[PDB]
């Protein structure tokens, strides 16, 4: 259970004369390659009075901490921001990079936010740095956020993350020799070895339809192809 | 990955402030000593040196 | 044409304000090297409920029908837009982008933005794409739309939209030889043949103040450059 | 001193298709590597009926001298800006980027905001110009202008913006020679010549862990790192 509630809060940047702002953000972890983001607020979602909710939050609002439903505390990155689920202590909303989460007040003429900055570092650690999820294709390293409550923060946890991509190189095996004819529609890092004991250690970021031949020991070879993990190919001559 | 943590620095006006050792990974502090004179200067306090 | 009342649409990425919005895009049709979008809204522009009119729509809200005078609800990329024609479902507008299209109301209720993010089609017309009309000479190919108060689409029509030119280029005619010296301010494509007793199939692209020497017969030279159509000379300067 | 009356002017997009604006942004300066902005507006700030002020304004929309209160007509990025300075037909202000500013009254249905897309101009005041404000490296000077007026233009001047500083170059002595391992984490300008008799005319923009060798006789060399004027040492293993 939370030990924390909301409370108004001096922003880190907020605007000019509306800086003795509500809703403020504690830290933000966006490390991950997922498209979630691990958010400890001060402008909680999945706290009301009673505690743990999926679709409600609290907020001290310029006024106290209570609670509605979800309506007039928004989580933005600097566009709309659809939660997930809410932990208590600890939000997870999708907002991508979580290097720049705004909590605002978006009722009447004015826009209202404060946005806070966060110290994650977001790097490689994958077989190759892509886009963020989408509904599409096949994924790649993340180190994505649990996903449900457990009443306190959000846990940490490495796993694969979707990524777009397009239709996968046409394979052909021929004498000790397999010519890869590519149709990335989408840059694609194309790693390669083969795997019998030839080495072949081959990065090339390749886009549009272009072939790409290779040596087999015949005695298959691997090709990534860019938004999938290691793919591989074998057989008595390839 | 490591997240770099830049708190609000410790200021004394009218005496010397002394570091105080953290045991964060790359803790590094340095007293720098007649920062902000008379006044303004990036906090306002009476005492110069 | 404008049969029928106005409907919502789900909105893409929307505030906790509102979500099954009015002015939910669903397409948007361009290849205009000119500033126009043609917008397929959920709400109707060009009807109200008196029935047709030229500058009031109607809309569906999700939550009570009713008509306004556009003003309230105004329609931007990030500044306002101010639309040029209605036929009913379909909106016809001076809003340069059409990739995103994002109608909110800061007047009406609360602090509504849907943005959309939905179909587009663009071209290049086949020398340089563009998409501002300045008040600078030719004009090339492109694509509007109709005006059509009733007959529900704009019918895609061919127009001609000012390009974007530059310092002109200084024709010099010698003895045998046309010298091109040309000042683009922006990629132009330099396309020349000459004409009379020669021609020239050659294709280059200039930017920034250079020489580019043709031979002529005494019979000059055709050179189209770029966001121009043909600029062409017959001299027996040449 | 200030005399330059309020006046209304046509600002570009307002409303929805409101243009009718007063308090129109004309012209900008942006001299300043800060996120401060120096405004050129039809509307006189820094003038009520009562003469000069330090927190109202005047304009026309029927008027001629008519005020308000700076925060009844509030100056917006996407969220409130307080200004700093009126120097009559001019103001000057902190609105957070300092590359967008939008004047704007969101009073009532008619809702005139105008908006001037405003700039951050970076140009030399050592050898090099350099970046806005982080939290990185100590103030140097910048080109910038007068944050307070006179009692009609503020007029340029330098003052002091934040440079980003990383890693100087690290010199590494060796017999008479320095080799300069020099780390930006930002585009630095280097800028060489020896002290000693020979001279090492190299300007070069460097980013990130790299080194650039220099002769020297023993006596010397200067080494700028663009953002500062020269920076020289003499004869020590120089």
């Amino acid at each position: 259970y939370k030990l924390a509630r909301p409370y108004i809060a001096d922003c880190p940047n907020c605007g000019h004369s509306r800086c003795d702002s509500p809703i403020a953000i504690e830290e933000v972890r966006g490390d991950a390659h997922a498209g979630v983001i691990r958010i400890q607020t001060s402008a909680m979602f999945g706290l009301k009075t009673d505690g743990v909710d999926l679709a409600y939050m609290s907020f001290m609002n310029g006024k106290t901490q209570k609670s509605i439903k979800i309506d007039n505390l928004h989580v933005r990155t600097s566009a709309p921001c659809s939660l997930v689920s809410h932990h208590g202590y600890y939000i997870l909303a999708q907002c991508p990079p979580g290097d720049t989460v705004t909590v605002g007040f978006h009722d009447g003429p004015n826009r209202h936010t404060c946005t806070v900055a966060h110290k994650v570092e977001f790097r490689p650690v994958g077989r190759e740095k892509y886009r963020h999820p989408p509904e599409h294709g096949v994924e790649l390293p993340c180190n994505r956020y649990t996903h449900k409550r457990a009443d306190v923060p959000f846990v940490p946890v490495k796993a694969k993350c979707i990524a777009t991509l397009a239709p996968e190189p046409l394979v052909e095996h021929k004498h000790r020799t397999l010519i890869l004819h590519l149709h990335p529609d989408h840059p694609t890092l194309l790693t390669t070895r083969s795997l019998g004991s030839d080495a072949n250690p081959t990065r090339q970021w390749i886009e549009r339809p272009t072939t790409v031949n290779f040596t087999v020991t015949g005695e298959g070879l691997e090709y990534t192809w860019g938004n999938h993990p290691p793919k591989r190919v074998w057989a008595q001559e390839s | 990955k490591y997240k770099t943590k830049v708190p609000s620095p410790v200021v004394k006006c009218c005496g010397a402030t002394q570091c105080t050792s953290k045991p964060h990974p790359d803790y590094q502090c340095q007293v720098f000593t007649g920062v902000y004179p008379f006044m303004w200067g990036g906090a306002y306090c009476f005492c110069d040196t």
